[PDB]
RNA sequence: GCGGAUUUAGCUCAGUUGGGAGAGCGCCAGACUGAAGAUCUGGAGGUCCUGUGUUCGAUCCACAGAAUUCGCACCA
């Protein structure tokens, strides 16, 4: 899978991919030991839940800058999902590296936390300005 | 609960905010709706979207009355005018005819400050 | 003196299936914005007048007391 090959790169600091893949596969191992599910399936679902659909941009239309909702492209949703998962993992308080990734991939499936707060905040900014919906773009 | 079945759909379109007022063949308004009635404050009410919601709701409220067909009568220009129309074309009613009964005066009225 | 009403988190108040203590505002923080504002979200904040009694358990019943308010009564 190319998704896993891409996720191991963002965890590659200073070019240590050999050690990077060591923590990744060690996370999927403990992930199946903690949860009765295939490591692969539990992985994909974790990235799917962390993706926005409509992003609001600022634009000067005559007098002031209006916030106009716009659709996001499928190429950026994969990057953000990957990036926000590793950053949230480095936020946990468990010394074990492989454990921080295993738990994060699990909580990401359960849904709840800061990453979710930002998802709701953006979802709220949207629809709140439904009066500017006719500007689908 | 007078089951009008058929009536008229007045569309007061304006640059401030469109307002729909469904009525019967006589002219007695059975129910009305507006962007303000939809919850919109006052600046967002003028949007054509706030006109669609006001048109559909004003219609649905009439659906209860039992009306099926209506005659739309557009008045005054402004955003949401055509939006309110198509909004009516849909819903649960059958737009039988559309007419632009926009007054557009003749000669004897002193225009407001904005117009002068 | 007498009767009526009232006595919940700082403030203003909801809360009777007796078995969740809650809302608005305010305060703090977050989000947002250059930022401040407003809005949105989150948290903290309660001897729910006091004692006793009644029940398995009472803010939500009974009794007693206190305070506030009001009418009345008194006033060489």
């Amino acid at each position: 899978s190319e998704l896993l090959a891409k996720f191991v790169n963002i965890l590659m600091v200073d070019g240590k991919k050999s050690t990077a893949e060591s923590i990744v596969y060690s996370a999927l191992e403990t992930l199946a030991q903690r949860s009765g599910k295939s490591e692969l399936e539990a992985f994909e679902v974790a990235l799917e839940n962390v993706r926005p659909t409509v992003e609001v941009k600022s634009r000067r239309v005559g007098g002031s800058t209006y916030q106009v909702p716009v659709e996001v492209r499928p190429v950026r949703r994969n990057a953000l999902a990957m990036r926000w998962i590793v950053e949230a993992a480095r936020k946990r308080g468990d010394k074990s590296m492989a454990l921080r990734l295993a738990n994060e991939l699990s909580d990401a499936a359960e849904n709840k936390g800061t990453a979710v707060k930002k998802r709701e905040d953006v979802h709220r900014m949207a629809e709140a300005n439904k009066a500017f919906a006719h500007y689908r773009w | 609960r007078k089951q009008v079945s058929d009536g008229v759909a007045h569309i007061h379109a304006s640059f401030n905010n469109t307002i729909v007022t469904i009525t019967d063949r006589q002219g007695n308004a059975l129910g009305w709706a507006t962007a303000g009635g939809s919850g919109f404050r006052g600046s967002r009410k003028s949007t054509p979207f706030a006109a669609q919601v006001a048109a559909e709701r004003c219609a649905d409220a009439v659906k209860e009355y039992g009306i099926k067909n209506l005659e739309v009568m557009v008045k005054g220009p402004g955003p949401g005018r055509e939006s309110t129309i198509r909004a009516l074309n849909a819903a649960g009613f059958r737009i039988t005819n559309i007419t632009d009964v926009t007054p557009i005066p003749h000669n004897g009225c002193r225009p407001p400050k904005k117009r002068r």
